[PDB]
């Protein structure tokens, strides 16, 4: 007997379920290009609160960034007669540097007032804190990986009498097998000293000064993306072409692995190329590798030497926005925007990045996207012969035409013995410092 | 794979067949081309055999497909057209012969055969294509 | 159709399609199916290009209409060095359905906005987005601590010619259409205009807008200026550009460089989340002040 | 390609595809398009199987690459009784593009991970997931009150051979490959290993891992053990298995049965939601204690 | 796992794709190496809890958890997650065959023995689409999955 | 690419072939339309060669496809129909000859050939389409 | 576009061609129809020309396609079948002639041509379709 | 199949498909593939219509089964003036697979619910939604301040015939099947029934339910009543309708017009969000009252 | 729609055409099926007309397609096969004639025509399918 209109049903499931197996987002997709599908990424956490449940995941972070933590092993309320507790707040995993500048619900509490005992969460397996001798040694938990902070005889008097939501500035050095080789500051320094001293003051040259207070924490972008693939298990990871400072990224547990990495591909713009099995992560530039003439393209599928698509004017992202974290002061969600002067009439396209970066840098990034997303309107769809197959999937083609000589970075190489390319328009001058003043 | 026999002797005029190649090709649209060959050899790919004799020859021919055939056996094939080289160019053929003397082991390119009766004793079948699997 | 129903209810009809697009520049272009050049308005529709007219769709919903409008590109026509450089972006069309026997028997099928143009193989294919393209987009301000408007905007009127602010000087040394030497660099501060409009009003790039960056004068008032993006048409080292001054969109740069701090349209103070859930501790500074 | 461009820029080229997959077991398999067995490394690529090589795709995005790689299964080859039992799962491939005239002229197209293998009709079709398969997965711990690690893990090192913990005894009475009699049951506690690794190192299932359950000794140290799942290859009632002990992943079972309570990597106390929004009532027990 | 069919390999029909049994084995990179729940405590103060089951060989990734809003005890939750981690790795194999209407009494949820030359692996069936030729998307199901885990309590 | 030989001399009556032009075209539904070509030459695109001689000529012809052929080599082709110009218009042909005197290096447009036996000595093959790759 | 020549004189019996229209049509399914014409003109659309002379005529014919042809030029076409009107109805033809006296400028409807050899001096090609681009 | 396996395991089989649908009205319809009219129950299956029987699908999941069941519409058959008016909506089917040689050899493939019927070109195509159609729908009450039940419902039993509440009168003046004059308007209040059931039990619209609005009597008890929607079948100005009274589903209209204020099944007070986050100010009214 | 002329007199032997009925049909897979038609008439649908005369007749025939034709005009058609009824059944034809005496106004079912030259004076065109639009 014949078939019904579940011919449309078998066309979907699993007719299209096989695809995504083997495979605000308003601005996330244009920056990756045709590329691949941009996974939902980094709904930035504002009002960081600590939930004491059993279903919250272990967070991870790299550098100076506040994290909420959560309660593990709180004793009963103790009335001195006007209360007292013994908390232990677990921040993040891995060996960390020390936790300073604790502030609870509200503005600020002085850490000298507290009796906190910070712990690195060392794989060395730090023993029991002995404040858990309330429980006793025989049931004292001895957390190996996670970096918990206990609190001792905490007076609940100044903040009500309820438990306040504590939030902790944490400094975590990037770890992993690629990180222990090639040591950056956080252990590479091996004794700096030279404290300038010589005592409201002269901090106008701090952004250009030789001294390294504050910014010694920030990990290079090379090892943090190496930490992601290390935790995911890819040790074949190649990352020598990366040049960036992280300064406090933070993704939670069960953040897909790649969706934590994909926020970095919007900020620093790097390729995630994978020429060979190395998965080369190179920083994206305009350095042209191909120099094709128009005479040197192959015969494509659609029988056009170069199909050139220019995207709609009604969707060009006239103004772009961020949701970065303040990273110098009290870590709070902020926003800058870049507005193109001719067409400001609409198309607001913003996204949220959960990392922490300064004020002139955020206006630099959004100034870079608004230029790039209007440059990346043009896409090219051509086929080039396997006579020059050394055009890796992330290279950029000069592509001489009779009218233009416009560069093109390429995506979605599908070859089978005929390299067919979905390029995208990329200029070299996009990837520069914006050189803006600071706050 | 067998070494059983050549074939029934009879082959009609029209037993066609010649070597193959995959040699996939891109045809660069604005100039010349470039093309690759993964073989270094050639499938001889003989076709269009015809048995034409009495019906006494037919029952030894229909079970030729069946008995030693099945699908997946040799039955070394006789060419009317140990390493043979071809020296008429300054290049070379240098194509091997696993079997002796042009015997090119093959298999039939058919799920079924189709023998016809043309008269009281005439037995005909129009085609039995082969490709010479190694 | 508008009172051609007498023509149309007869089976003998002769309505040949035709349309005009008005570019962002003042010129229009003409296109028709009729195979003979015809006009009713001062447009002179040419059958030399355009016009495959494939399947205009409709919908009571806010979703746009569409028509891919296959055609040809040529020297009289769009010519694609015009198209690639940045023109025809917000090009407005009207499609018509004229009677070629009498062009006073016509109507408009839709007035479109020509969103996506895909050119290739010596031809172009241009999706005609419908009247409702602007709906479906996000418009808003997000209380961010910068400004929010452009210089010419109604929310911050400036009178951008009011003094020696604009740099009217003709161009030399165009190089790779990002660097621009500019013979008359001298006349202004170093790094005066860092986010301005490089409107180029002569030559190849006629009326084309880019954005400046790196306003640096190297020697004797050279004023080498970069841009974010290519102009898409090469200036010919003789063109005239004018560059409006640069606004950092910040309160300090607003009031110092410009006088117009009144028309700010921005949100400088904006306390923060941690202020909101804070309860007032009775310690330290609790007197009235800036909170900055 | 790596310095075969001199070979490749000529239209006369001869690059025949070829690839090797390394199974989870130490053996590799060879595959080539060249129709003659060739090798460059110690792999001995066979054209008897594999190799249709359909359309490797790429992407700058984190999404994997793919190649379905149609081929044939045979006794020398994968043979599909090997494949169905649980091998070739995390099989690592490298696809090569060798010159058959000179195999020193080669490169790697990608190094894959061979995710989905669909076998049928006397053939197999095996999707080659790309290098970035591991990205796109969820990894994390959720503060749950059990442990979180396996016995061999770095977060809980154990020295799993340190005493008479492992049961090394050779197998008898395999039945339906879930029940296992085991001649040498005696030597351990009843229900000693309830979540352990039944590594079988001889015979048919060579180096195949299952998980135990129902460790019960019925008479004279029989130790009838179930498994969760079939091994997929039948053991032959003479194989040697070793079974690591069972961890309930709980603080009581941690410290009692095993000494390693220090390396816990778990979260035993974890107060709860109702504690968090609770305000302290000044009634009943409000002195410092376990809260348990 | 109570088998109702007992098909030999000789007894399947001619399918659409002209393969007697198309057998799909799912990707190793997506096998759910560790499974999680979000049950409710059900004995004490009713609070959200979580247990997980971790497969010892491949613990390297693929966390796949879900949330069930019902209430159940402590040994039962580790029993359920112990059952899913076994089943989701068993249910990697799916079969896609067609069986004739000579035996149409294979209901849509029955389980087929499916004798092969190599294996004799059971299959529970789904997505029966017949029209006079029952074509089946089965899935691999073992009997020993559906048992008590027999674990200790809290 | 070779310079090996012309071909076997024999070519049957019907050896067809003429220049092939990309001629990318738009076909406006209005009426007249524009077009352009990116070659500035013309692939001569000869087809339908036939070898007809004795079986002594066949074994030097089947390995002509194989030995110096493969797929991807020259074998300069003889036309029965250094720069040649065509002056019968006031325009010009001005088409180059890389090889001397109408020798037009080509390649066969076939994955396989198909030689037939029509009698004790007759060797035939129906077609060998070429395209004169540069 | 050229004004170069008519054509070679020879045209075989069978040179077919007649005017076209698009005239798209809806065929109202429950009654009569209504149909539109956007042309006001007609593409004459001549087909099936055949050159048949000696091989001396062939080399001035193959480069007729090539030299002044390319793809995109005129070569005014001679009809064996300044404004001409047709008055045999009370309607009118009134169809223009851009060229003089039935000369209908065209272009060939081919990516390639195919000239054959029929005997020692016979040159044939079966078809050269045209559409008379303006 | 139920014990026709002896018939079915033989290759010589003769099972011809056949099905019956029961409409919302009491009549059933018969359909068969057998080309001869046959019956086993009192249904008299007709091969004059119905019956293409395309590809019943299944699933262990809660998703429905489907069968498009192409057929023909005719005067004996569905006839499509019946279908368009509002019948065959919740029509229940059973598909059977009978032996035409012996109709006691049969089973049910599924019992369906016939969701989507698409009729056109002189034929009909009717998607047979599976047994699990009701699952997949939202059922609940949302604490809204009206009532929640219909008059006949178990949550508010009424005894809708208990007095002169229902208007039993025969119809005149049907006009455009929305306006209904009604000769016997007089007997009730003006605007008595505003949300009632216009069950019409005679003539063309037999047992068809509409909802009333605008119960107005213009002169001498005319009682011109509108409806929300067309009945879909024209009443013939002689039919008998009965109209149950109208419930505004409000506490005031509940207890005044009807006695049944006990069986309310509604939520009248329902304080509000602003009450919930309110802290009690010690000013003004803070004594116990209605809060209304 | 015109009333211009019948046609050129000549029509070759083979001018086919007969009434075309919508006949929307259901084809129940059970067995017998019902059907209905919405016309209550029948498009006569004449095809395969051929003009065969001298070339003097051709120029009044090619512009017959063009001048009063275009696509969308009448040109009343002569049938070699005011209300006509058909009484050979006890049913009736009762089919109207808008034009007088079998003149059936039509239109050609062609975007183009194709006239051929077969000798110095022979003009042929193979088909002009009509459908008699009301
Ligand atoms: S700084 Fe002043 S002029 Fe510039 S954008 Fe802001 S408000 Fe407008
Ligand atoms: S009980 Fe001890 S050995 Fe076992 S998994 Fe937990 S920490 Fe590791
Ligand atoms: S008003 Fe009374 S009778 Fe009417 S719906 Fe509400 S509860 Fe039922």
């Amino acid at each position: 007997a014949t078939i019904l209109l579940s011919a449309a049903g078998a066309a979907i499931g699993g007719g299209f379920g096989g695809t995504v197996l083997g495979l605000g987002r308003v601005i996330d997709q244009r920056l990756l290009g045709s590329g691949s599908q941009s996974v939902e990424t980094g709904r930035v956490d504002r009002l960081r609160l600590s939930s004491a449940s059993e279903g919250e995941a272990v967070g991870r972070l790299w550098g100076r960034m506040r994290v909420a933590g959560q309660v593990i092993w709180a004793t009963r309320f103790f009335e001195s007669a006007s209360y007292s507790l013994s908390l232990a707040l677990a921040l993040c995993e891995g060996e960390i540097l020390r936790v300073g500048r604790v502030w609870a619900d509200g503005s600020e509490i002085e850490v000298s007032g507290l009796n906190m005992r910070v712990y690195r969460g060392g794989e060395d397996q730090l023993p029991d804190p002995k404040i858990a001798a309330v429980e006793g040694a025989e049931a004292a938990p001895a957390y190996r990986g996670i970096a918990y902070v206990v609190l001792e005889d905490l007076q609940l008097a100044p903040f009500g009498n309820r438990v306040p939501q504590f939030t902790f500035e944490v400094v975590r050095a990037a770890q992993g097998a690629l990180a222990e080789a090639e040591p950056d500051l956080t252990r590479g320094l091996r004794a700096v000293a030279l404290i300038p001293g010589t005592g409201w003051s002269d901090g106008e040259n701090y952004a250009r000064g030789h001294w390294i207070s504050g910014r010694a924490v920030a990990q290079p972008l090379a090892s943090v993306v190496a930490e992601i693939c290390g935790a995911a298990g890819i040790t074949e990871i190649d990352v020598s072409g990366l040049y960036g400072l992280v300064r406090g990224y933070t993704m939670t547990g069960d953040q897909t692995g790649r969706a934590g990495l994909q926020a970095l591909m919007l900020a620093y713009g790097f390729e995630a190329l994978e020429r060979d099995g190395q998965l080369v992560f190179r920083m994206r530039d305009g350095r042209v590798a191909a120099d094709l003439a128009a005479a040197d393209l192959a015969l494509g599928e659609g029988e056009a030497v170069v199909e050139t698509v220019r995207a709609a004017e009604a969707e060009i992202a006239g103004r772009v926005r961020l949701a970065y974290v303040e990273a110098e002061g009290d870590f709070e969600v902020k926003a800058v925007e870049a507005v193109f002067p001719d067409a400001a009439a609409g198309a607001a396209a913003g996204s949220e990045l959960s990392l922490a970066l300064t004020r002139a840098q955020a206006q630099g990034i959004v100034g870079r996207w608004l230029a790039e997303a209007r440059v990346a309107r043009d896409t090219a769809r051509f086929a080039l012969p396997p006579s020059r197959g050394h055009l890796g999937t992330g290279d950029v083609v000069r592509l001489d035409l009779p009218e233009g000589k416009r560069r093109y970075r390429i995506d979605r190489v599908e070859q089978a013995g005929l390299i067919q390319v979905e390029a995208v328009r990329v200029e070299p001058g996009i990837y520069a410092p914006a050189d803006e003043v600071e706050d | 794979a067998f070494h059983e026999v050549r074939f029934p002797a009879n082959l009609s005029f029209g037993s066609v067949g010649g070597p193959e190649r995959r040699t996939e090709i891109v045809t660069l649209s604005s100039g010349h081309e470039e093309r690759n060959s993964p073989w270094a050899h050639s499938r001889r790919h003989y076709d269009a055999g015809v048995g034409l004799r009495s019906l006494d020859d037919v029952e030894r021919l229909i079970a030729f497909f069946e008995a030693r055939g099945g699908q997946l056996h040799g039955f070394r094939w006789k060419d009317w057209a140990g390493i043979v080289s071809f020296n008429e160019p300054p290049p070379q053929g240098a194509r091997v012969t696993a079997g002796f003397e042009f015997d090119v082991p093959v298999r039939f390119d058919t799920d079924r055969i189709a023998v016809s009766v043309q008269s009281f004793q005439a037995g005909d079948l129009p085609q039995v294509p082969v490709v010479e699997v190694r | 159709p508008e009172s051609l129903k007498a023509h149309l209810q007869g089976g003998v009809t002769t309505l040949a399609r035709a349309w005009a697009l008005a570019r962002a520049d003042g010129r229009v272009l003409g296109f028709t199916d009729h195979d003979v050049v015809l006009r009713f308005d001062g447009i002179s529709f040419e059958p030399g290009s355009g016009m495959t007219a494939k399947a205009v769709l409709q919908g009571t919903g806010l979703s746009v209409d569409n028509t891919e409008s296959y055609g040809a590109l040529s020297s009289e026509a769009i010519t694609e060095a015009d198209l690639l450089a940045g023109r025809y972006d917000g090009a407005a069309v009207t499609v018509w359905l004229v009677n070629w026997a009498d062009p006073a028997m016509r109507a408009v099928i839709f007035r479109g906005h020509l969103g996506e143009v895909s050119r290739g193989a010596g031809a172009f294919t241009a999706e005609l987005r419908g009247l409702t393209a602007a709906l479906g987009q996000e418009q808003g301000r997000i209380y961010h601590p910068r400004c929010a408007a452009v210089l010419g905007d109604g929310r911050c009127r400036f009178d951008l010619t009011k003094d020696g602010y604009a740099l009217e000087a003709a161009l030399g040394g165009v190089d790779e259409a990002v660097v621009l030497r500019l013979a008359e660099g001298a006349g202004f501060e170093d790094r005066w205009f860092e986010k301005g409009r490089l409107v180029v009003l002569d030559g190849a790039a006629a009326g084309l807008i880019g954005v400046v960056k790196n306003d640096r004068l190297q020697a004797d008032g050279s004023r080498l200026i970069e841009l974010w993006q290519r102009l898409g048409a090469n200036p010919v080292a003789g063109d005239r550009v004018r560059i409006e001054p640069g606004c950092d969109k910040r309160a300090g740069t607003c009031r110092l460089k410009f006088d117009n701090f009144l028309n700010f349209r921005g949100f400088p103070h904006i306390p923060g989340e941690d202020w909101m859930v804070s309860y007032p501790v009775q310690s330290g500074t609790n007197d009235g002040g800036s909170l900055f």
